């Protein structure tokens, strides 16, 4: 378990979340995107399952 | 079934380094050709090269291998999934191609994009320029490349993702656009067409060096009582 940069912020995610498309982002950042009902990977725009929870 | 393909494939099967699962791939190639299947799946087989492909396939699933180049692409292909390889280039793309995912590779330049392409995902590559965008494109993903500019957008484009590039100016956005992921580029202003996207569209411009004059202009319009444009995220 090493350093995993957020795809967007290059910041070691405090709670890295790996989406099904194998792209990692910070938990907070994902929650912020999902709060606007954008249930997608922000990096590759692959949609996520319904009611998806990180 | 065809004897010439079998001879090529049996020689290819014998020519792999120990980590490559060429016997599984050889059996899948035979069954694909014998039954004239629409899809060939050679994903997750640790393959370093591919041999001549069965000519009738419409879907090529080869993600998560160790490929550095691809063989000639058969001319019926509509979908190619080649993400998570080590690709340095792509061969000429079939005119039938509609969906291409070549993200998470090492591609520096793309070939001509064919007329019927609808979905392009090339995130996490080494692209320093993009080819011109074809008319029916609906999705463009180029996040995590080395782009200084982006070509004009066609008028059915719905999703755009270009975060973490070096783009200095964004072309005017078509009204078809419902999702624009624009973070961490070098933009200092936004095209006025961004304010004309649908009220339910999503735009994220966080991490760009937007000027004071741009910010005052955007704050005035987006916080006005009669604003019906998209929601724009600055953070
Ligand atoms: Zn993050
Ligand atoms: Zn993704």
């Amino acid at each position: 378990f090493g350093i995993q940069p957020c795809s967007i912020c290059l910041g070691d995610a405090k709670d890295p979340v790996c989406l099904p498309c194998d792209h990692v982002h910070c938990l907070r950042c994902l929650r912020a995107w999902f709060a606007s009902e954008q249930m997608i990977c922000p990096y590759c725009l692959t949609a996520l399952p319904d009611e998806f929870s990180p | 079934m065809n004897e010439f393909y079998l001879k090529t494939w049996s020689e290819w099967e014998k020519n792999g380094t120990p980590g490559e699962q060429r016997n599984i791939a050889f059996n899948r190639l035979k069954i694909c050709l014998q039954n004239q299947e629409a899809e060939l799946n050679l994903s997750e087989l640790d393959l370093k090269t591919l041999p001549d492909l069965p000519p009738q396939i419409t879907t090529l699933e080869i993600r998560k291998n160790l490929l550095t180049h691809l063989p000639d692409l058969p001319p019926m292909l509509k979908v190619i999934h080649a993400q998570f390889n080590q690709l340095e280039s792509l061969p000429a793309l079939p005119e039938t191609l509609e969906e291409l995912n070549a993200g998470d590779n090492k591609i520096k330049e793309l070939p001509f994009l064919p007329e019927n392409l609808t979905h392009l995902r090339v995130h996490n590559n080494r692209l320093h320029i993009l080819p011109l965008l074809p008319p029916e494109l609906k999705l463009l993903v180029v996040s995590g490349n080395r782009l200084d500019s982006i070509p004009p957008f066609p008028d059915k484009l719905e999703g755009l993702a270009l975060a973490n590039n070096f783009i200095e100016q964004l072309p005017e956005l078509p009204f078809s656009m419902n999702r624009a992921v624009l973070m961490n580029n070098n933009l200092t202003t936004l095209p006025e067409s961004v304010l004309r996207l649908a009220q339910n569209a999503f735009v994220n411009v966080a991490g760009n060096p937007l000027s004071g004059h741009t910010m005052r202009t955007l704050q005035q319009i987006t916080t006005g009582p009669d604003y019906s444009g998209p929601r724009i995220f600055f953070s």
